């Protein structure tokens, strides 16, 4: 009974919520109308844990979908479990966008939030016990930047002990959609930094060079690449559904790999990752999907570990294998490569293994790593802001909403302090 | 739902209009009796039976264009009381029209755009066409943005224009007008395309094998690049762009908005077999002057913000792909404080085509839209044209008596002055 | 809950004879008043040509 | 493993089975409405 709400915003957050809901619904073995047509009696033990039964035997997820714009929407009841989520769980105004920051916090953040935390609160007090909430935003845009950090202000307003694990887009560096990206990435910062506890962040660019560099992709659209972060979404959570041979939730992992409260920004992978032409030539055992998880190639952020040093990692494992060789493989990776590991911190590494498979895949692994490469990342975003900020070009947009010019004073000098912070604990 | 007003000024803009709801009407479906044999709200209001009415109003002081479209085949569609006509034109005169002719008419045009806004509930903004050197286009225009800036407050007022082109001219008092315009637009506007009819003529010979076009080629060609704009508004796509994203990243201060527009590929009927038109070459042909729809070239200038408005097979992949290898080239500047500067959008909705026509079969297509310095080589142009024209007083007695005080034309002359001075301040490197 | 889908079905033809009374009688009404002008056809045209 | 494998494999075949109705349909009903939209569109205003 740990029951894990799922909040969804902006036009990059719920299509791939969406993705998702289908995973863990196939992962289950839900048919699209919510009844149970499955092949398991382990599938039945903790589907509370993300669904409420509607007398009938119907399952609704607990889900919350929220845009700015009608249009999203439209595509999501159109797909294929569009019917599943609760008609009441649509709340959405009708103004644009807009793909302002500002616009996004206090024109329309205002109005849609009064609406959405009731639905929350219906959501949180309908199950026994809620362990935390889950988020996935957009910081590049407008409505998924200012909605999702209201929101997160909010919730840890009314819930301080829950935990908020919330997953973000990050925009990219060199082709990116948004011309005014920078300014959002930084404002959101300041409020992401300070807010959430358990902090994940995907650079759509190395998407791109994974799944092109692996999966031979000829033609990859959004879904291969929302699709991956579902298996990074279903992987994470394993451990709650389904026994296995060492449990750990998301309070373990935040205990584990959180030093100070500061440095709590993770990044993810997933593995095995095989080419659907070549697979049949891997014999995966422990061993490869060891290689394959820590290698730098199969990281979904856009910044090499060998650039920088190791904090804390963690690897969750899912399947039927020995405990010996995962304990074995995961002293031999410490003891190899001692340069990117702090001294002061021994057996950086942590363990966690589920008993059931995925489907698809005879065995599976998950891996969560904190680094200080994350300077890079803020790097590019401050260069930009600087240069976007140098000439006072877009500030005349953002001052008609409200916002104040000193607030990218601020949010910059926080998220500057945030690398000196990174810099001098790389000691 | 969500909606669009149209409304159209003058000679060019009941012809423009009547181009493009062509295009529109047949990509859609509907027929011309507005019966069938969606997004409609965009452009469409919806009737008792089947019948649709176009959510726009036909504006001229001259009743000759509006008789055409009274008796033409498109007569059925259009309710009659949109299609407001007056008795007399403004003569080619700024005064004329802004204040003798053109505030006889105004209250009732204003009346009837106010009570189409009541079916349209889903308002986002308004679109309005001019001809810069007509008396009418100009004049009535300038009336007509004054009043709306206080009827409406924030509402996107985007425009789609006519500029003079830079030798090709069909009116001597031209450049009056113009400046004149360019000093009502710049305040009250929030975001108004450029076209000219010089480089429309040039690419409808370059780009495509007729040898002697008319207005009626050069319309069609305005309707697509309409058409793609409000593509992402009528149809599902990958990335949704709404006119406020347009309007916050195009213009990065309040009078520098002017942008330019693009369109490729533009290829004959014949000529699309032997080539592939993939997303790199429609992507690569874009940045081209010979492409560009104003006779400016963008060497002269620099880049500070552009879009790209996709309708096709596009695959997001090429899309990166072709955007770092345009940033790669050496000939293309940007303003170093604007590294990003793109907007890319997608949509899924190819482009339609029209018979007796100009275009071709294109799988894909992409629509551009930029902003650039290279704009101020065409107003240096326009002010050196005026003070020829105002050293000498060559055609002051003909405003001066329609109304129009003499005063006028030194503080239009510093406005126009100033936004040369913000441009040249703004391209400025530190 | 069938029971009132039916309704609302019911609610829908009604709805829909809504727009239908107008769709038939108001073409209908303009059909007369163009035979109105064809009556306007003999007592002018030929009236003014008795006038003639 | 491999055993459950044997299964998997044929599973696998089915999303792919999926994937293939919902992607077929999205392009077939796609091509031809918007060719209707075009060229029967087109073909009225060709005899206009
Ligand atoms: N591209 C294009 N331009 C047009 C078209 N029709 C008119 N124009 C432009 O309209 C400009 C002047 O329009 P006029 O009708 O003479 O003047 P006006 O704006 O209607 O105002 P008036 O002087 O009162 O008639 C010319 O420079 C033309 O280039 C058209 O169909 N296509
Ligand atoms: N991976 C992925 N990225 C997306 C998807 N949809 C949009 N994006 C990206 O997200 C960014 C825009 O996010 P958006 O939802 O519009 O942000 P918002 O305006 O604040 O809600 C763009 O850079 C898109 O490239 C998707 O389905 N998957
Ligand atoms: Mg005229």
């Amino acid at each position: 009974v740990r029951e894990i709400v799922h909040i969804q915003a902006g036009q990059c957050g719920n299509q791939i919520g969406a993705k998702f809901w289908e995973v863990i619904s196939d992962e289950h073995g839900i048919d699209p109308t919510g009844s149970y047509h499955g092949d398991s009696d382990l599938q039945l033990e903790r589907i509370n844990v993300y669904y409420n039964e509607a007398t009938g035997g119907k399952y609704v997820p607990r889900a919350i979908l929220v845009d700015l714009e009608p249009g999203t929407m439209d595509s999501v009841r159109a797909g294929q479990f569009g019917q599943l989520f609760r008609p009441d769980n649509f709340v959405f105004g009708q103004s644009g966008a807009g793909n302002n920051w500002a616009k996004g916090y206090y024109t329309e953040g205002q109005e849609l939030c009064e609406s959405i935390l009731d639905v929350i609160r219906k959501e949180a007090e309908s199950c026994d016990c809620l362990q935390g909430f889950q988020l996935v935003h957009s910081l590049g845009g407008g409505t998924g930047a200012g909605l999702g950090t209201l929101l997160l202000n909010k919730l840890r307003e009314e819930y301080p002990d829950r935990i908020l694990s919330t997953y973000s887009i990050v925009p990219s560096p060199k082709v990116s959609d948004t011309v005014v990206e920078p300014y959002n990435c930084t404002l959101s910062v300041h409020q992401l930094v300070e807010s959430a506890d358990e902090v994940f962040c995907i650079d759509n660019e190395a998407l791109y060079d994974i799944c092109f560099r692996t999966l031979k992709l000829t033609t990859p659209t959004y879904g291969d690449l929302n699709h991956l972060v579902s298996m990074v979404m279903s992987g994470t959570t394993c451990a709650l559904r389904f026994p296995g041979q060492l449990n750990s939730d998301l309070r373990k992992l935040a205990v584990n790999l959180v030093p100070f409260p500061r440095l709590h920004f993770f990044i993810v992978g997933f593995a095995p990752l095989t080419s659907r032409g070549s697979q049949q030539y891997r014999a995966l055992t422990v061993p490869e999907l060891t290689s394959q998880l820590f290698d730098n190639k199969n990281m979904m952020a856009a910044c090499d570990p060998r650039r920088g040093v190791y904090l804390t990692a963690s690897a969750h494992f899912r399947g039927r294998m020995s405990s010996k060789e995962v304990d074995e493989q995961m002293l031999n990776i410490q003891a190899r490569n001692t340069s990117y590991f702090v001294e002061w911190i021994p057996s950086n590494v942590k363990s966690a293994i589920c008993d059931i498979p995925p489907r698809g895949l005879k065995m599976a692994a998950t891996f969560i790593g904190n680094t200080t490469a994350f300077r890079e990342l803020f790097t590019r975003v401050d260069s930009q802001f600087q240069k976007m900020y140098a000439r006072r070009a877009f500030i005349h947009w953002y001052v008609n909403e409200g916002l104040e010019t000193v607030e990218f004073d601020e949010a910059r000098s926080n998220m500057t302090d945030l690398i000196q912070e990174y810099e001098m604990y790389e000691t | 739902m969500r909606e669009v007003i149209s409304i159209h000024v003058g000679q060019a803009g009941v012809q423009i209009g009547n181009g493009c709801w062509e295009l529109y009407c047949l990509e859609h479906g509907i027929q011309p009796d507005g019966q069938l044999p969606d997004a409609f709200n965009t452009f469409f209001s919806e009737t008792g039976a089947g019948k649709h009415v176009p959510r726009a109003v036909f504006v001229d002081l001259e009743p000759t264009v509006v008789d055409e479209v009274r008796t033409g085949t498109y007569r059925q569609l259009f309710h009659p009381e949109q299609l407001i006509s007056g008795k007399e034109d403004a003569a080619n005169n700024y005064a004329r029209g802004h204040y003798t002719v053109g505030k006889e008419i105004i209250d009732l045009t204003l009346d009837r755009i106010r009570k189409l806004a009541d079916q349209c509930t889903g308002l986002q903004g308004f679109l309005i066409f001019h001809s810069f050197g007509g008396g009418t286009g100009a004049g009535f225009g300038s009336l007509l943005l004054e009043r709306l800036s206080v009827d409406y407050g924030k509402k996107s007022k985007l425009e789609f224009t006519v500029y003079p082109s830079p030798q090709v001219s069909t009116a001597i008092v031209e450049p009056y007008n113009s400046i004149l315009a360019t000093h009502s637009m710049i305040d009250h506007s929030d975001c108004a395309f450029m076209v000219d009819n010089e480089a429309l003529y040039d690419l409808c010979r370059r780009a495509l094998d007729i040898e002697r076009p008319t207005y009626t080629n050069l319309n069609r060609l305005i309707g697509q690049v309409v058409s793609s704009l409000t593509a992402s508004l009528r149809f599902d796509g990958a990335l949704n762009v709404d006119f406020t994203e347009f309007q916050t990243n195009l213009v990065p201060y309040a009078r520098i908005h002017f942008p330019i527009c693009s369109y490729a590929p533009v290829i004959s009927a014949e000529k699309a077999y032997h080539e592939q038109l993939s997303v790199a070459e429609i992507t690569n042909s874009l940045f081209e002057p010979a492409n560009m729809m104003v006779k400016c070239d963008p060497r002269h200038g620099k880049y500070m913000a552009c879009t790209l408005l996709y309708r096709g097979d596009v695959v997001p992949k090429d899309v990166s792909a072709a955007v770092a290898t345009i940033k790669t080239k050496r000939t293309i500047q940007f303003v170093d404080w604007c590294p990003t500067g793109f907007k890319m959008g997608i949509n899924y909705q190819p482009p339609t085509v029209v018979p007796g026509g100009d275009l071709a079969k294109v799988q894909r297509a992409v629509c551009m839209l930029a902003n650039t310095t290279a704009i101020a080589e065409a107003w240096s142009r326009l002010d050196h044209k005026f003070d020829l024209m105002y050293a000498k007083r060559a055609f002051v007695h003909w405003y001066v008596g329609e109304g129009m005080e003499e005063a006028e034309f030194p503080e239009a002359r510093e406005d126009l002055a100033l936004l040369e001075k913000d441009y040249d301040e703004v391209a400025a490197e530190s | 809950q069938r029971a009132k889908s039916h309704y609302d079905e019911r609610e829908a033809s009604l709805k829909e004879q809504r727009r239908r009374g107008r769709a038939i009688i108001e073409l209908q009404i303009e059909e007369h008043k163009i035979n109105s002008i064809l009556e306007a056809e003999r007592r002018d045209r030929e009236a003014k040509a008795l006038a003639i | 493993e491999i055993e459950r494998a044997e299964y998997e494999r044929i599973m696998k075949l089915a999303e792919q089975q999926m994937d293939e109705e919902d992607r077929r349909n999205a392009a077939e009903k796609k091509k031809r409405q918007e060719r209707q939209a075009a060229i029967d569109a087109l073909i009225e205003k060709e005899a206009k």
